């Protein structure tokens, strides 16, 4: 560490979330591909609240009724420090406007990332065929190719005295 | 090892014939479906069918193996958590024989069926060659006082290592060694003495527990090396 | 993720979107056969599962001689008898927690006290 | 017995002096498919015996769920004359006998 | 070994030899001895011919 | 289409159709059971090969 | 004192060592390292005791690893030069429904995990739709170059007959038998992939075979003995043709 | 023992109809249940047949219809081999198994093929319920299991084939109804059907 911080601990655990590789898969339990007639109204239970807050406070016509769902480990989000507001960042980065995705507050009892994906002007028929396809080759793009943050190359960091 | 053997083989369908007339179901009309909790039958690694009661198909195979109807060296396992029944009965499988632990409910506790009268039917027969009904290794194994295990069928089974102290239910001298009971009562098997575990080489060595093994390898090694009487010829 | 077979041809369904009623419906490739979804979900991936933990039990899993004895208390009939395994899960990554099977009633239990 | 395939020609009024088709007359009978163990099977599949005579009789007890096979005394002694029928099928669906002979090569 | 329960995690399960060569070693000790024994013996081996090259 | 196919007719009847499976076991009430036991023992005791 | 065990050849004793080899009839299933598009590979060295005394060799292996999306499973047949899609190889085994082969492999009606994990090969074997397809699309990959058009699904038929797990029978009318053996070695297989059982130990000895002077003489006398005969029909057909005694 | 239960009595079958007839066990292999009585168009033939190319095969009814109109229009070796023994009887079955038994129907709504089964084929006893309360009993020969063949418009070799090379051309999700929708591969019932009707309009 720098000479002027190589005492502290909290500084190193900077350095070491600012350098140390971590993706999505390694902060998510499980994927699910979920339909729903209009993106406007949901089936689960859950969510319900936070389409709901996001939809009231702030295009979404044209969004496809495909929806992909991540679902979260605050365990695992704890352990390196790290808030959704980074890795919805990261993710609407990724693609830069080519997808609109929602994400609840770390103060939720459940962790969930909602993405949809957005379809252009012109409509083709036979992509309906691997729009589900296409939704799973996504998530697991999201899922591997991915780099929250840290350098490429860097599978673990450990703290030592 | 000093007994372990090497096992010849014998013919399967004679087994096949057996399992099929005593409720093997044939593989043509198993569906998973409709029954899943069904045994698998395997028969030197072919799967010829399904069961329904493995339990008393495997004490039915086992009362007829220890009385000598089928071939002691056919080994059979029963993987009861994957639901399988494995017979082997190719040869080059190797085996050691153990005695057999039974309920024995008369004392209340499992105990060998080995009892000191058969020990002395065997001392008799062993001292009178030097005349009583003979009596053999072959006799103890008919009696299913003993039985032949290989390495397959011991990974189902619980060994109790002397019945001195673990066969019985359950001050100490300081110089004995520290031995552990393992208070399990549900021992199948029971060593004939764990002595036995050496080779040929290894069983001149006095007192090998008490070297280190790197010594007792060297010995092992160089005993072949050492002069005596080759033959009287 | 309940998987749906046809019911002509015994063959497997796929997902598919009717826009004159904006549904789900499970479609056969082959036959032609339809029918409306009931649930909207139609993927799973788990990446952390705990499908297998008690992979294995049977009606007579107190018959092996292998298993070690307990003698912890079942709570839903008040017993000592007991068989207790580890998570047959062979990945490296699951915790040493115990799963406890009964020998009066065949219900399972486990030792967890984190989370349970 | 080969023959053409097709028979455009019109030729099996000639070759077959009798109906090709399939005889769905008799169909409408019940048929039990039993089971037997080899002892018994040894004996009751033979080609040198079965000559019309009584093999026993079926014992059904009138509220069901129990049916039993009862052989005559001609097994010499050496079977048991007591069988149970188990049934591993009360519904059996997809399953028909059928025959197969040889047809008339003249006319 | 075939002579304990299994999901045995005890130091005499998995190869503690608490007792001496003085005292000696019970069968399950000595097995267990052998096999890191063993172990050595391998690695002497591999080692020796390994070093010889190197070293050349 | 294709003009030869090659068939080999033949007289066939159905003549039933099954409606009951059934399984035929020695009642373990019968004097002359365990006879059909010594016969199984005897299938696997019993060697052919010389 | 003497107890033999050994042969006198040319007046030296000589003792014939016994040799360790693996067994077989029992699927063993592998995992690969990184460097490489397979990685499960559950494979059965097929070997009859008594009647030919060749060993075939079957291999499932599970291409592509954990980062991919499409993970199919295909098999190894002899004289193929190919690996089959299993959908494809139970359709020819007379299994054409999606549903009957997912019952062959996954015996659970909720593992709904191994079935996800089985998509991609119904999804690869969606083409083929019936046993004489099947069948044909085998035949044509065989290094036969005999067969032109017609013979190439009886030649499947055969290769599939005896030559596809010899051990469990040789003879026509057990195809159910292969499927069901087919159906568990993929359950072993997708177990592995999903990590719900270890490698298969490779040092344990119950799987292990040692083979004494009996069986070596065995197959030692096995081709002598072939070659015996080989010679007897050289001898008669010389005699034959050149009109000698 | 009390008269509750009821006994019939149980009787062989005669040698003197059991001589040059076969009695085998059809086994369907669906899950719907199938009754060629009532299910089937008939006639139905059941014959033996080779089973290539089962899909471009004339129906008996489009053969009928052939007749009709055509009765309208009108009006050196090596001279030394081995040959390698092989058991009779595998050579028996071999032969009478080349051709599998072909049950179609007068439509071609309905064809099976059947297959040998051989792990119980004469393990097997049949009891026929004869009309009189009695039962006759009758030794089993075979036994085949039957599958439909060409029910959804399977494709061909070559059509699949050149469908499976090449990674990025995958095979579409829908193609099967796409196609079917352009008029080509379909089934021998559909088509026969199709054309029957356009005959039967005029
Ligand atoms: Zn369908
Ligand atoms: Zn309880």
């Amino acid at each position: 560490l720098e000479p002027g911080h190589a005492a502290d601990q909290e500084q190193a655990k900077l350095i070491r979330s600012a350098i140390e590789h971590t993706t999505l898969k390694s902060v998510t339990i499980a994927s699910e591909i979920y339909y729903d007639p209009d993106p406007r109204s949901t089936v689960i239970p859950e969510d319900e609240e936070i389409i709901q807050l996001h939809f009231s406070l702030l295009s979404f016509d044209q969004q496809s009724p495909w929806l992909l769902r991540l679902e979260l480990d605050r365990a695992a989000m704890n352990d390196k420090d790290l808030t959704m507001g980074q890795v919805g960042e990261r993710i609407k980065q990724t693609f830069k406007n080519d997808l609109f995705v929602i994400w609840s507050e770390d103060n939720d009892e459940k962790l969930i990332i909602r993405c949809r994906v957005v379809r252009p002007k012109s409509l083709d028929a036979e992509t309906e065929a691997e729009e589900d396809h296409m939704l799973k080759k996504i998530e697991n793009t999201m899922l591997e190719n991915i780099t929250l943050r840290g350098v490429e190359n860097i599978e673990r960091v450990v703290m030592m005295k | 090892s000093l007994m372990s053997c090497i096992s010849v083989g014998t013919d399967p369908m004679p087994i096949i014939t057996f399992l099929s007339e005593w409720g093997m179901e044939p593989l043509e009309d198993y569906v998973p479906h409709q029954s899943p909790d069904a045994t698998r039958v395997f028969v030197n690694g072919v799967w010829h069918g399904v069961h329904r009661n493995p339990a008393r198909l495997m004490e039915t195979l086992r009362t007829l193996r220890r009385k000598g109807d089928i071939n002691p060296e056919v080994s059979m396992i029963r993987d009861i958590r994957e639901k399988e029944l494995k017979i082997f009965t190719d040869a080059g499988r190797v085996y050691r024989p153990l005695f057999i632990v039974e309920d024995d409910e008369s004392l209340g506790h499992k105990e060998l069926k080995v009892r000191k009268g058969h020990i002395a039917k065997l001392m008799a027969t062993e001292y009178q060659d030097i005349d009583v009904e003979e009596y053999t290794w072959s006799s103890l194994l008919n009696e299913g006082l003993v039985e032949y295990i290989d390495a397959e069928e011991e990974e189902s089974i619980l060994i109790a290592m002397q019945p001195e102290d673990l066969e019985p239910a359950e001050d100490v001298d300081p110089a004995k060694r520290i031995r552990v009971s393992h208070h399990a009562t549900t021992f199948t098997h029971c060593e004939i003495h764990p002595s036995m575990i050496l080779g040929v080489a290894a069983s001149i060595i006095p007192f090998p527990d008490h070297n280190q093994s790197p010594r007792n390898t060297y010995q092992s090694a160089m005993g072949k090396q050492a002069m005596g009487v080759f033959l009287t010829n | 993720t309940t998987f749906r077979f046809c019911r002509d041809c015994n063959n497997m369904l796929y997902p598919r979107e009717d826009k004159e009623n904006n549904r789900l419906l499970f479609e056969c490739r082959t036959c032609s056969y339809v029918e409306e979804a009931g649930s909207p979900l139609v993927y799973r991936h788990e990446l952390i599962t705990n499908i297998g933990e008690t992979a294995g039990v049977v009606q007579d899993i107190g018959s092996d001689p292998t298993l070690p004895r307990s003698d912890r208390e079942c709570p839903k009939c008040h017993s000592r008898e007991n068989v207790f395994f580890q998570s047959q899960q062979r990945r490296k990554d699951t915790s040493m927690v115990l799963f406890f099977v009964c020998l009066s009633c065949s219900h399972i239990f486990t030792s967890d006290q984190k989370n349970k | 017995e080969v023959f053409d395939g097709n028979d455009i020609e019109n030729n099996e009024t000639k070759v077959y002096e009798e109906s090709l088709d399939l005889d769905l007359e008799r169909s409408n009978r019940q048929v039990w498919l039993v089971r037997l163990p080899m002892f018994l099977a040894e004996k009751w599949r033979d080609r040198n015996n079965l000559h019309g005579q009584e093999l026993g009789k079926i014992r059904i007890n009138k509220d069901g769920s129990k049916i039993t096979l009862l052989l005559n005394e001609n097994d010499n002694d050496s079977i048991p004359h007591e069988y149970d029928l188990e049934l591993t099928k009360k519904v059996v669906e997809n399953e028909y006998v059928f025959t197969e002979q040889n047809l008339k090569k003249y006319q | 070994l075939p002579h304990f329960s299994k999901d045995d995690y005890s130091p005499e399960s998995k190869g503690f030899v608490e007792n001496s060569y003085l005292r000696g070693l019970t069968p399950q000790e000595f097995f267990f001895h052998a096999m890191g024994g063993r172990e050595g013996l391998i690695d002497t081996a591999v080692k020796t011919a390994e070093t010889g090259y190197i070293q050349r | 289409y294709i003009p030869y196919v090659k068939t080999i007719p033949k007289k066939t009847a159905i003549v039933g159709t099954v409606c009951h499976e059934c399984q035929v076991m020695p009642s373990m009430n019968d004097p002359n059971y365990h006879k059909i036991v010594e016969q199984r023992r005897n299938i696997v005791k019993l060697n052919n090969k010389e | 004192f003497d107890m033999g065990g050994y042969f006198i050849i040319n007046g030296s004793e000589k003792v014939l060592i016994a040799q360790e080899r693996s067994a077989g009839n029992i699927v063993q299933v592998f995992k690969k390292a990184a460097p490489s598009p397979i990685s499960h590979v559950a494979e059965i060295r097929s070997a009859l005791e008594k009647g030919s005394r060749f060993i075939s060799t079957l291999q499932v292996k599970l291409y592509g690893r954990e980062g991919s999306s499409a993970r199919t499973i295909k098999a190894t047949l002899p004289y193929i030069k190919q690996d089959i899609p299993i959908v494809i190889i139970f359709r020819a085994l007379g299994i054409i429904p999606d549903g009957e082969i997912l019952e062959h492999i996954c015996y659970d009606v909720n593992d709904w995990q191994m079935l996800e994990m089985l998509k991609p090969c119904v999804e690869d074997g969606f083409v083929i739709q019936d046993r004489e397809t099947a069948l044909d699309f085998i035949g044509r990959r065989g290094t036969a170059l005999g067969i032109k058009k017609e013979k190439r699904i009886q030649y499947a038929k055969d290769i599939l007959q005896k030559e596809f797990l010899p051990h469990i029978t040789q003879l026509e009318g057990f195809e159910s038998r292969k499927a069901f053996f087919l159906g568990y070695m993929i359950n072993r297989l997708l177990l592995c992939a999903l990590d719900r059982k270890d490698q298969d130990d490779r040092d344990h000895f119950g799987k292990k075979r040692l083979d004494l002077a009996g069986p070596l003489l065995a197959q030692l006398f096995k081709t002598l003995f072939k070659k015996l005969t080989k010679d007897i029909f050289r001898y008669m057909q010389r005699t034959v043709e050149e009109a000698h005694d | 023992d009390p008269n509750e239960y009821n006994e019939f009595p149980l009787r062989a079958i005669p040698k003197e109809d059991l001589e040059n007839m076969r009695t085998h066990l059809l086994k369907f292999q669906s899950k719907k249940k199938i009754n060629p009585v009532t299910d089937f168009h008939l006639p139905v033939r059941l014959h033996r047949k080779d089973t290539r190319n089962l899909q471009f095969q004339l129906t008996r009814a489009e053969i009928v219809q052939r007749q009709k109109e055509i009765s309208e229009y009108k009006k050196l070796r090596r001279k030394t081999r081995q040959l390698k023994v092989l058991d009779e009887n595998a050579k028996k079955l071999r032969f009478e198994e080349f051709y599998p038994w072909v049950m179609e129907d007068f439509d071609g709504y309905n064809t099976w093929v059947g297959s040998y089964e051989a792990g119980n084929s004469d393990s097997y006893v049949l009891l026929s319920v004869e009309d009189d309360g009695s039962f006759t009993m009758i030794p089993a020969d075979k036994v085949y299991k039957f599958t439909a063949r060409n029910k959804y418009a399977t494709l061909t070799i070559d059509e699949a084939e050149k469908r499976m090379d090449k990674k990025s051309g995958e095979v579409p999700r829908w193609l099967m109804k796409h196609l079917d929708n352009i008029g080509t591969t379909t089934t021998r019932y559909d088509r026969t059907r199709r054309k029957l009707k356009a005959v039967a309009d005029q």
